[PDB]
């Protein structure tokens, strides 16, 4: 899974 | 505007209060109702709108991708009826509703309205990161699109970080970590994404001595997700 | 009926999809859609109406109990607005209005049609636990009548399922279980919550020899739930 | 915390 903020 | 007999500080007291319940549809609605009032947000009140619509859409998708695998799934040995395809496209439908929404909150009229560096970028993050959710599950003639109009709002906010924003800010810095993942996962571009990445944590790294202690926690926890994506992509 | 113009099989179908996602408000719609195809529910599908209700009205719990926390602190040294007191009386009204419909479904007519012992305790446990949850935000007149009418449902659930089911049964251990929760926290009887919940505990431990290995997986999480109530309330 | 189930 990517990372986001 | 169901929000509109509300004052505009009942509005965001109720959005605070919301955020401790964890009722996210609520403080989005809320947040909603205080951009129509036409002012423009304070820094702790754009924080309330993006945390509110980020957990409303945050949960369509995870539910919107359990569904697309197990319809995946149903298309390869697999026996037959339209109600997998009909459930996602429900889910689908009100995910992009919610992406439209908040697509015309930016439009109207905050991206416009917003001359501060900090501002600027903050909502042309948001206009790139509910670009690419609805790049996430097109699949017809607009994908492509979508696809540029997503690069087109990360693009000028990126330019406006880098001439006006310290390489350690953290909307700069969570502006360049969803860029990265753009390019990684929805541009097909894998290197461009670990290049950002990893240019972007090399910058904060060396600029960490101008920052006083504990208040830059923000941007640890962001440059810590730099590291994972770059772990997880090399 | 939004759900009237679905079959009932893809009503089912995609009450377990909306299960897979945690989709629980969708879940529940389209469990209230098959109920209302005027069809009793087998054993599985009672457990997806049971599953997601408990689901929504769990979160809408929590959150009153937020709201309800920071309302208290407020009629404390305290500082005053009515914003309070308003968003817990949003929240509480959504509440009370999914216990009315679950009540109404059982009411109409999935009690009155149940003749296996299973199915009769199994809805006559939902309707005690809904009014229960009424129970837990009421204040005004009503307050004792609604304590009552959840006494009386967990009561006859009670009486029959100590007549037609076995200690170990998974409806029967739930049953006392969340009667003897009623006790404690709604009933103000303590004493009696604790004698319910070891007479059921020890009846169950001695007729576990008579279950086949790997199938009463529910039953054992039950016993457990039942001995950490104990430990806590003694 | 009191639990049901
Ligand atoms: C929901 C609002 C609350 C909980 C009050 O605040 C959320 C957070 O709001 C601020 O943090 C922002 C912020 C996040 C930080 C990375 C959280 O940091 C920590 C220590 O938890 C996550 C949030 O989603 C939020 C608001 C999102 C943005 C993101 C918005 O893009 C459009 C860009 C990067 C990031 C920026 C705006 C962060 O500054 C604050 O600096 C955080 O406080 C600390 C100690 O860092 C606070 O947790
Ligand atoms: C949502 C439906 C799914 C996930 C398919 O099933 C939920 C569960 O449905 C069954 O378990 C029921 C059941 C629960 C079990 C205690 C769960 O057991 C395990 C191992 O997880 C929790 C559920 O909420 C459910 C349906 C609720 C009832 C409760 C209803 O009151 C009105 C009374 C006690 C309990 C009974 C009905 C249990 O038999 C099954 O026996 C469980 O399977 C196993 C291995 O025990 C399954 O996890
Ligand atoms: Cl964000
Ligand atoms: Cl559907
Ligand atoms: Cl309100
Ligand atoms: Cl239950
Ligand atoms: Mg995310
Ligand atoms: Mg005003
Ligand atoms: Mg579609
Ligand atoms: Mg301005
Ligand atoms: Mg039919
Ligand atoms: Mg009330
Ligand atoms: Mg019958
Ligand atoms: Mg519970």
């Amino acid at each position: 899974v990517n990372l986001s903020i | 505007g169901a929000m509109g007999s509300m004052e505009r500080a009942s509005l965001i007291q109720k959005a605070k209060l919301a955020e401790q319940a964890e009722r996210y549809e609520d403080m989005a609605a809320f947040m909603k109702g205080a951009v129509e009032k036409g002012e423009e947000l304070s820094c702790e009140e754009r924080n309330l709108l993006s945390v509110a619509y980020k957990n409303v859409v945050g949960g369509q998708r995870a539910a919107w991708r359990v569904l697309s695998s197990i319809e995946q799934k149903s298309n390869e040995g697999s026996e037959e009826g339209p109600e997998v395809r009909e459930y996602r496209e429900k889910v689908e439908t009100e995910l992009q509703g919610v992406c439209d929404t908040v697509l015309g909150l930016l439009d109207s009229h905050l991206i416009k309205e917003a001359g501060d560096a900090e501002s600027r970028v903050f909502y042309l993050k948001m206009k790139g990161d509910y670009y690419r959710y609805l790049a996430e599950v097109a699949t017809g003639d607009d994908k492509k699109r979508i696809i540029d109009s997503a690069r087109s709002a990360y693009q000028e906010a990126m330019d406006i970080s880098k001439k006006e924003m310290p390489p350690t800010n953290p909307i700069r810095l969570g502006l360049a970590l969803n860029f990265s993942v753009f390019h990684y996962e929805i541009a097909n571009s894998p290197e461009e994404a670990i290049s950002l990445a990893k240019t972007t944590f090399d910058e904060a790294m060396a600029d960490l001595h101008t920052l006083s202690e504990d208040s830059y926690k923000d941007s640890t926890l962001i440059m810590q997700l730099l590291r994972d994506n770059l772990t997880l992509w090399t």
